[PDB]
C-alpha cells in the first residue's frame, strides 16, 4: 500500500487514496476517480484521466508504476481529463 | 460621601515593586511574560481604555446573569428548541459544543496574563477577564444543560472537545496556539486584539440578532449579555501593542498579529461562513457571509493597524479575494462529511438559496453549483449512498482543516505542501503553511487526523474505526439538517 | 441510536440530580487529556514542558483530583450575588464613616501607624492576587482552578479597599505622603521584609502542589493573622473602627479560602504518601512565615503579643486539616 | 450572626398601646376601623399565616421586578403584540384599562388597614400590601405604555377609569364599595378574603397560563409575578373573620361575605367569562369558564367557609345555575354594544366555535344560538346596521351591569324591581336587589348611566351623545374583533 | 380616528419625553374626579363625608395638586433598590457587630439608658407609620401620596430595626427586660410623655394638610433629632457605635422625607394665603413638639444642651423651607 | 314621552324604549319590536305582540293607551308573541 493525496479536476477537496506500489498511472486514476466522478464530479467518456505531480507539475505515463515515479508517501497529485 | 473613581483608581494598580529575594526574570519568567526587553517602567505606561472596579464589576455582572437566568427560566417550558428551524438548533449546538469549555479554557489565558504581566494594569483588567471567559463558560454549559432530554448532541456542549473529533481538533488547534500556550504578552495581542476585538465581538452582535430573528429570545439574551464582557477585556492588546510598536518590537508585534488574524480566518471560515449562508433560512438572512466580513471585520482591522502604527497583513488581497471560495469549500467539506461532525448540517442549495448564491457571490453555480449538481441528481435518483465519503480528506498542517477550493468549470484547488526534516506536511493556503515555518519548532511533530490514520494510530484502521476514534455513534452523527426536504423541489 | 440522558453524560451515574455547581464546573480542563501532550501543538513547546513538570509530575498525587467539590460550592453567579451584598455593606461603610468625618478624629500616632503598617499592604494583597491566580492556571482540575479563580478575585477586592481608603487617609492627612510611599515602605521598611522575602519566595514555587501549600496552607494564614486579625485588632483599640470592621469583612473571605484549602487536603489525605509531602512543603516553608510573622507584629504596640497569637493562630489553621 | 425570623418577629407587631391624651375612639374612629364592639385586647389574636420583615420584602420584591423588566425588556423589539391574536390583544387592553387604577386604589384600600385596624399584625400586614398594590398600579401602566404608539385604545390603561364609560362605571361601583369607603375590618373581609383569595388568586394563575399559551411571555411573566405578591396579602381576611365569628359577629361576618362575593362575581362574569369562552382561541381553551369557576372558585369558597364556620351564601344555588347562562349574557351585550367599550370585542360564534359553546354549556344554540342567528344572517346579507344598537341597554342599579339572561326557546330574562322612596330601581338578579335592600343608604342616591340619560344630565340626548358623555371616539370605539372574518363560513 | 400618540393623553403636551416615574406616578386618583361625590355610591355614605371634609375643603389649597413631582423621583421599583442596599449594610453591620461581641462589651449604664431611651421607640416609629400611611390615603394627588407611601414602608423599616435589636440585647441582658417593658415605659415614663402626647393628637389631625405638618413639618423633624441625632449621637461616645451607625443610616431616610415635604411647601407657597395655613399649624403644633423634645433630652445626660440643639436644628427644617 | 324597559320575548336583554303617553299598547310593542325583531329575535307574522306588565302579570288591552295604564316610569314590560 502506498498513500497519496488526490486533487480530481472540479471537485473541490484533496484526499486521502490509497494506491498500490505497483498500481499505474491509469490504476491510480481509477482508483481516485472512484471517490470523486458521480460523487460531486459529472464524468467524462470522452477524455482520459491523467496523473501529475502536483508540486513541480510533471506529469507521468498512464502505463507507468507507481513504484517508479519515485513519490513521497502522501504526495499530492492532480488527476485530469485529457485525450 | 463616596470618592470619584477618577480620584483613587490609579492606585488599584500601582502595583509594581523591585524584587529582592528572588530576580525579575525569577518571578517573570520570559517564556510565560514576554517582556521582550521592554523594562518594568516602560511597561507601566499601560493603560487601559476601559477601567472598573472591583465593587463595580460584582455590582453590573449581578445585574447581567439576574437578566439572562430570568429570561431563560420565563421561556424555558415554552420550549422553543422544539419547533424552531433545524438549521438554527443545529447552529446552537456546533455553537456551544466549539465554544463552551474554549471560553472556560481563555479564563487560564487571562490568568496568564493577571499573574505575568509586567503591566501592572493589564494584571489587573486580566484579573476580570478571567472572571469574564468563567462566567462564560458556565453560562454557556448551564443553558443548553436545559436541552439534554432532547437530544445527546447537546451533551457535546460538555463532550465535544474532550474528543479527537475532527472540528474539536481543529478548535484546540487554533485556540491552545493563540492563548494556551503563548506567554502574557503574545496572548493579549493574538487573543484579545486578534480574535475578540477583531472577530467575536462583531459576531456575537450579528449572533445575538440572528437568534432574535429565529425567536429564540433565551439565546439572544445570552450573546447580548456575553457580548457585553468581551467588549470590555478584550482591550488588552491594544495598548501591549503600541509598547511593543512605541519601542522596538514592531516586527514582532506585526508578526504576531498577521499569524492571528490568519488562523481566526481560518477557523472562522469554517464556523461561521457555512452558518449564514446555508444554515440560516433564506427569508432571515440580512447580508451574506462576504459582506458582513467586510462591513464589520476588514474595515475595522484596517482602520486599527492604522492606529497602530502597523501595516496590513502580506496576505490581506489573498485573504480579501478568499471570501468568495473558502467558506464554501468548508461548507460542502462538513456537508458531504455529516456524520463527522455532532450536529446536522444544512444543505441550503435548494432553487431559492441557489440564487441568492448566485446573487451574493457571482459565478457560484458555475463553480460550487456543480458539485452540489451531481449530489442533488444522485438524491433524486436514490443514491444517496454517493452522498457520503469511504474516504477522508486531506486535513491542513496549520488549521487542522480540510484543503478544499474553487471547484467545477473554474477549478482552482491546490495545495502549498512542505517537506521538513524528512515529512511531507500539506497546507490548505500560502498564509497556512507561512505560520509553520516562521516557526517550526511550535508545530514540527504534531499530527492530524489524517497523519494519525496513516501512521495505524486508528484502528481498526476504515470508516467505523475513524468514527469511535473520535467518539462519534449514531444519534450524534450528523445528517442533513432539513431530512432532505429540499431534494423534493428537484421533481 | 444513542438515547439522551438526564445529565451531562460524566455524571450520568449520580443517585442525586446533579447540582447547578456540578453542571457547570466540573471535568472541563482538556490539558489533562493527554498528559503526554496537554496542548494540540509540538509536544516540546516550552508551555507542553511547563504543564508536564509542575502540574503532570507533582509529587501530590490523586488518581481523580476532578473529584474536588467546592465545600461553598461557589459559580461564578453565586459568587458576585454574595460578594455584591458584602461590598453593599463594606461600600455603605466608607460612605457614612465618611459622612460623620471618622478620619479626622484618627489621632496624629495611628495615622502614622496606618502609613507604615496599613496602606502597604495594597503590595502583599495584589502579591496573593498574583499568587492564587497561579494556582488557577496550573491545578489539575477545573473545581481546584475555581476555587484559586474566586479567592483571586478577592484578593483583588482586598487590594481594591486599600486603594481606595489610602486616597481618603491622603486628603485629610497629605503630609503624611499616603499613596505615594507605600513602594519605599514595602521594599525597605524591615517591618515588611519577612512578608516580602516570604511571598516573593512563594511566587515562584511553580509545582501546582507548592505553590497550594506555600500560598493558601502557609503564607495566607500567615498574612490573614498578622494583618487583617492583629492589625484590626489593634484599630479597633485605637478608635479606628473603620479599619477595624473592614478587616473583620475580609476576614470574611479569608475564611472561606480556608474552607476550600481545608477540603483539598483532606481529599489529597485519602492518598497515601501526601499527607508526608503536604508537611515536607510546610515544613520548608513555615520558618519564612514565623519570619515574617515576627518582623510585622514585633514593630506593632504590645508587638511580642501580637507575634506569639498570630503564630498560634496560623498554626492552628493546619492542625486542623490534620497538616 | 443573624437571628432566626421566629426569635424576634412578634416584637414586629408588638405596637398597640393605651390611648391617654386623646381616646380610642378618637384614635381608632368606628367607621374607619370597624372594631364593632370587639376589643383591642381581643383583636390581637390576629395572628397573619403569612409572615415576613422589611429586610426579607424589599430584598424579594427587588428581584421580581428585575426579573419582570428584564424579560419586557427582552421582547421589546420582538413586537409580539403585533403578530398577536386580535382576541388576545383586546384581552389585554381590556385588562390593562379596567384595572390599572383599581390596583393603585388598592394601595389606598391598604393603608386603610394599615392606620384602622387594631391588629397588629394587620396593620403590619396591610402596610406590606400597600406597596404590593403600588408596584401593581405601576408595574400596569409601564408595561401598556410600551404600545401607545400603536393604538389609542393602550391609552385608556390609564384614562378608563377617569371616565364614564359603562364599564368603568361598573367597576368603579364594585371596587369603592368594596374596598375604598369601607372600615377597616370590612375591607379586609370583603377584599382580600372574599375578592383576591377568593377570585383573582386563581384568576391571575390561569391568566398567567393564557398569556403563555398565546405567547405573550412579556405578559405571562408580568401576571405571575404579580399574582405571587397578592398570594401573600391576601391573607388578611381570614384572621379577621375567625375574630369575629370566635365573638358575637359571626351574622355580620356572613353578610359581608354573601354582598363581596356576589359583587366580586358580577364583575367577574362581564370580564373575565366572556374572555375565555369567546376571546381565546378554540384551539388554546382548556377548559370552560364554567369548569373553571367550579374546579377552581367554588370548591374553595365552601372549603373557606367550612374551615371558618360560616355558612354558603343563601343565593349558593342560584349562583351555581346562572354559571351556564349570565357570562353569555354579558359578552352578547358587549358585543352588540362594542361601540361603547374600549376594546374591540370577538364575536367567538363560528361553526367550530359554536358547537364547543353547545358541548360545554348543553342547550346554547337552541337559546344563546338563537340571537346569534339572527346577527349572522344580517352580516350574511348585507345589514351590519341591525348587528349594532340604537338604544341603551337596562343598567342593573346596584352591579351597573346590562339585566340579561337565557334568550331564544328557552327564554327566562327577569328584571327584579324595587320601588324605593318613590322611585324605581332595577336589579338583574334576586341578590343584587337584596345588596340594595340590606343595606340602602349606600345606594340610594346613586345613578347608573341610564338614570342620567333619563335625567338630562348627558346631552345631546342621543347615541352620539351619549359616546361623547363616555369620552370615547372613532379609534378607541370597540369593533369585531376578527373584523368579520368568521362571517365567511356562513356562505 | 383618533391617531396613537408617544405618552399618555395627560402627559400629550410636554417638551421632553416623559421618565419613567411620570409614566407611572401622575394623575392616579379618580375619587379627586367628582368633589360632589368621590366614591361611585350614595353621596351621602361616611366616607363620601370624610374625603369632602378632609380633603376636598381643606383650607391648604392649589389648582392642581396632580402637578406636584417627588424631587426624588421614587417609584417602586427604584425605591428596592435603593433600600435592598442600604438594608445590605445595616444588616451587614448587625451580623458583624454580633460576631465580635460588640453588645458583651456595653456597660451596665448604658445598657439601662438602651431600655428607657432606645427600645421604646418601636411605638413611637409604629406611631409615625400609622402618621403617615393616613397621609397616604387622604392626600390630594397621586404623587403626594406615593411620597407619603415609601415614607410610611421607611418607618416601618426602623420600627423592624428596633424589634430585632431589642431582641439581641434581651439575648445578652435577659434581666433588664428588653422586650417585655417597652409598653409601660412608653405609656409611663415622663420621658416620653411629651412625645406621646404631640404624636397622639398629631394622630386625630384628619385634614391633610394640617396631617401633613403635624406628622411631617412637625412632629417628625422632633422626634428625629431627639431620637436619632441626640441619642444617636450620645451613642457614639458611650461606645455603642452600632446605635450610632444604625441612628445615622435611619437619619437617610429622614433626609429623604424632608426633601419632598419641603418640594411640596414649596408647591403650596406659589399660592397666596397658603403660608399663612401653613405657619397657623406650625403655630399650634410646634408647642407640644417642644414640649416632647423637653421631656425626652432632659432626662439624657447632659439633658440642657440636647435640648438646645434638638429645637434648633428641628426649626431649621422649616426655615429652610420658608416655612 | 315616557319610557319603558323593554323585555322582549325571546331575546336576551331589557332595554330602554321611549313611547309616547298616547300610543296603545299596540303601538308600544312597535316601539319596542324594533330594537329586537330582525336584530336578534326572529319575527312571527303568524302571531300577536301583547304588552304585559312585568312584575305582577297584568296583560294590557291591545287598544289601551299607556296614559291609561297608569304605570311608573320606566316600568319594565313583556313583550310577548300571542294570538
Ligand atoms: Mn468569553
Ligand atoms: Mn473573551
Ligand atoms: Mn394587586
Ligand atoms: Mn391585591
Amino acid at each position: 500500500t502506498f498513500p497519496i493525496m488526490s486533487n480530481f479536476e472540479r471537485d473541490f477537496v484533496i484526499q486521502l487514496v490509497p494506491v498500490d506500489t505497483e498500481d499505474t498511472m491509469d490504476q491510480v486514476a481509477e482508483k481516485c476517480a472512484y471517490h470523486s466522478i458521480n460523487r460531486r464530479v459529472h464524468p467524462q467518456p470522452e477524455k482520459i484521466l491523467r496523473v501529475r505531480r502536483h508540486e513541480d507539475g510533471t506529469l507521468f505515463p498512464r502505463g507507468m508504476i507507481v513504484s517508479d515515479a519515485g513519490l513521497r508517501p502522501t504526495e499530492t497529485l492532480d488527476i485530469i481529463f485529457m485525450d | 460621601s463616596m470618592l470619584k473613581r477618577e480620584d483613587w483608581y490609579d492606585l488599584t494598580r500601582t502595583t509594581n515593586w523591585t524584587p529582592k529575594y528572588v530576580t525579575e526574570n525569577e518571578l517573570f519568567p520570559e517564556e510565560m511574560s514576554g517582556a521582550r526587553g521592554i523594562s518594568m517602567e516602560a511597561w507601566e505606561k499601560y493603560d487601559e481604555p476601559y477601567k472598573i472596579t472591583y465593587p463595580e464589576y460584582v455590582s453590573i455582572q449581578r445585574e447581567k446573569d439576574s437578566g439572562a437566568y430570568s429570561i431563560k427560566a420565563a421561556l424555558e417550558r415554552d420550549g422553543f428548541v422544539d419547533r424552531a428551524d433545524p438549521g438554527w438548533v443545529s447552529t446552537m449546538q456546533l455553537h456551544f459544543g466549539a465554544i463552551a469549555l474554549e471560553e472556560y479554557a481563555a479564563s487560564t489565558a487571562e490568568a496568564r496574563m493577571a499573574r505575568f504581566a509586567k503591566a501592572p494594569g493589564n494584571r489587573n483588567m486580566a484579573t476580570f477577564g478571567m472572571m469574564d471567559e468563567n462566567r462564560h463558560g458556565q453560562i454557556q454549559l448551564y443553558f443548553p444543560y436545559a436541552n439534554v432530554k432532547r437530544s445527546r448532541k447537546w451533551d457535546w456542549a460538555h463532550k465535544a472537545i474532550h474528543t479527537n473529533e475532527w472540528a474539536a481538533i481543529a478548535a484546540r488547534s487554533f485556540f491552545d496556539d493563540m492563548m494556551m500556550t503563548r506567554d502574557s504578552v503574545a496572548v493579549s495581542i493574538m487573543l484579545t486584539f486578534a480574535f475578540e476585538t477583531g472577530f467575536t465581538n462583531m459576531q456575537f452582535l450579528g449572533l445575538a440578532a440572528d437568534a432574535a430573528e429565529a425567536g429564540d429570545h433565551t439565546f439572544a439574551s445570552l450573546i447580548s449579555s456575553i457580548q457585553t464582557d468581551e467588549s470590555r477585556h478584550a482591550q488588552q492588546g491594544g495598548p501591549s501593542l503600541k509598547i511593543l510598536v512605541e519601542n522596538g518590537k514592531k516586527d514582532e508585534a506585526q508578526q504576531m498579529v498577521d499569524v492571528a488574524i490568519w488562523r481566526s480566518w481560518k477557523l472562522f471560515s469554517v464556523l461561521t461562513g457555512p452558518i449564514m449562508d446555508y444554515y440560516t433560512p433564506l427569508e432571515s438572512r440580512n447580508q451574506s457571509f462576504k459582506e458582513f466580513m467586510l462591513e464589520w471585520i476588514v474595515a475595522q482591522f484596517e482602520r486599527q493597524l492604522l492606529d497602530l502604527g502597523l501595516d496590513k497583513p502580506w496576505y490581506w488581497d489573498q485573504f480579501m479575494q478568499d471570501l468568495d471560495e473558502t467558506h464554501h469549500g468548508m461548507h460542502l467539506g462538513v456537508w458531504y462529511w455529516r456524520p463527522t461532525v455532532w450536529w446536522d448540517p444544512a444543505a441550503g442549495v435548494s432553487p431559492e438559496e441557489r440564487e441568492w448564491l448566485e446573487e451574493k457571490y457571482p459565478g457560484w453555480n458555475d463553480t460550487w453549483g456543480q458539485c452540489w449538481d451531481v449530489i442533488t441528481d444522485n438524491l433524486v435518483n436514490g443514491k444517496p449512498e454517493l452522498t457520503v465519503p469511504e474516504t477522508l480528506p486531506t486535513i491542513c498542517n496549520m488549521c487542522n482543516l480540510p484543503i478544499a477550493h474553487t471547484p467545477g468549470n473554474k477549478w482552482n484547488v491546490k495545495d502549498y505542501q512542505l517537506e521538513y526534516e524528512g515529512r511531507l506536511y500539506h497546507f490548505g493556503s500560502e498564509a497556512d503553511r507561512w505560520c509553520f515555518q516562521i516557526d517550526p519548532e511550535r508545530y514540527k511533530n504534531h499530527t492530524n487526523l489524517v497523519d494519525r490514520f496513516l501512521k495505524g494510530e486508528i484502528q481498526p484502521a476504515d470508516l467505523a474505526g475513524a468514527l469511535m476514534y473520535m467518539s462519534l455513534e449514531p444519534g450524534v452523527m450528523g445528517d442533513d439538517a432539513h431530512d432532505y426536504e429540499w431534494v423534493k423541489a428537484y421533481q | 441510536a444513542l438515547k439522551p440522558l438526564k445529565t451531562w453524560s460524566h455524571l450520568a451515574g449520580n443517585r442525586r440530580r446533579p447540582s447547578e455547581y456540578e453542571v457547570v464546573s466540573t471535568n472541563l480542563h482538556y490539558f489533562t487529556d493527554n498528559p503526554e501532550r496537554p496542548w494540540e501543538l509540538d509536544s516540546n513547546l516550552p508551555m507542553q514542558t511547563w504543564y508536564k513538570k509542575y502540574c503532570f509530575d507533582s509529587p501530590l498525587k490523586h488518581d481523580d483530583w476532578n473529584a474536588f467539590r467546592d465545600p461553598d460550592q461557589l459559580v461564578y453567579r453565586t459568587y458576585n450575588l454574595l460578594q455584591d451584598g458584602q461590598e453593599s455593606y463594606v461600600q455603605g461603610l466608607f460612605d457614612q464613616l465618611n459622612d460623620r468625618g471618622h478620619d479626622q478624629m484618627l489621632t496624629r500616632e495611628w495615622v502614622e501607624t496606618l502609613a507604615r503598617f496599613y496602606t502597604p499592604a495594597r503590595y502583599l494583597f495584589h502579591a496573593l492576587q498574583m499568587g492564587s491566580v497561579y494556582i488557577h492556571q496550573i491545578a489539575p482540575a477545573s473545581t481546584i482552578t475555581n476555587c484559586a479563580t474566586y479567592e483571586t478575585a478577592d484578593h483583588l477586592r482586598w487590594l481594591t479597599h486599600t486603594a481606595y481608603r489610602t486616597r481618603e487617609l491622603a486628603n485629610c492627612y497629605p503630609d503624611v505622603g499616603f499613596g505615594k510611599r507605600e513602594r519605599d515602605v514595602w521594599e525597605n521598611d524591615p517591618a515588611w521584609q519577612g512578608f516580602r522575602e516570604l511571598i516573593e519566595k512563594a511566587l515562584i514555587a511553580w509545582d501546582w502542589g507548592e505553590a497550594f501549600t506555600a500560598i493558601n496552607l502557609v503564607t495566607k494564614p500567615a498574612v490573614e493573622e498578622a494583618l487583617l486579625q492583629q492589625l484590626g485588632s489593634l484599630a479597633q483599640s485605637e478608635g479606628d473602627t473603620l479599619l477595624g470592621l473592614l478587616a473583620q469583612a475580609q476576614k470574611r473571605d479569608a475564611e472561606r479560602h480556608r474552607r476550600w484549602s481545608s477540603a483539598l487536603v483532606k481529599m489529597a489525605l485519602e492518598k497515601e504518601g501526601n499527607r508526608e509531602v503536604l508537611q515536607k512543603w510546610v515544613a520548608k516553608w513555615e520558618p519564612l512565615a514565623d519570619k515574617a510573622i515576627e518582623a510585622y507584629c514585633s514593630a506593632l504596640p504590645d508587638g511580642e503579643n501580637a507575634i506569639v497569637e498570630a503564630k498560634s493562630a496560623s498554626r492552628y489553621v493546619r492542625q486542623m486539616m490534620g497538616l
